[PDB]
C-alpha cells in the first residue's frame, strides 16, 4: 500500500543484470576478443 | 652480405597487411562503440 514500493524494488533488479550483459557485449566488441579476463574462460586464457 | 642484411631487416608484406586490416576493423568497432556508450547515460537521463 502506501509505505513501500515493492514493485519498483522488483523492477530495479532487471536493469542492472541486463546492463551487465550490455557491458560484456560492448567490451567484447571493442576488444575484438571473446575472452578478456580469465573470469570468462580460464582454460581458454591459458591455452 | 646484401642478401643477409635484407633478410634480417626487411618486413613481410603479408603479415603487415593482415595486421593493418585487423587494426582497421578494431578502429571502426571502437569508434561506434564509444558513440553508443556516450548515448547510453544520455538515454538514462532522458528516461529520468
Amino acid at each position: 500500500v502506501i509505505n513501500t514500493n515493492s514493485l519498483s524494488l522488483l523492477t530495479q533488479n532487471n536493469l542492472n543484470k541486463s546492463q551487465s550483459a550490455l557491458g560484456t557485449a560492448i567490451e567484447r566488441l571493442s576488444s575484438g576478443l571473446r575472452i578478456n579476463s580469465a573470469k570468462d574462460d580460464a582454460a581458454g586464457q591459458a591455452i | 652480405l646484401t642478401s643477409a642484411r635484407s633478410r634480417i631487416e626487411d618486413s613481410d608484406y603479408a603479415t603487415e597487411v593482415s595486421n593493418m586490416s585487423r587494426a582497421q576493423i578494431l578502429q571502426q568497432a571502437g569508434t561506434s562503440v564509444l558513440a553508443q556508450a556516450n548515448q547510453v547515460p544520455q538515454n538514462v537521463l532522458s528516461l529520468l
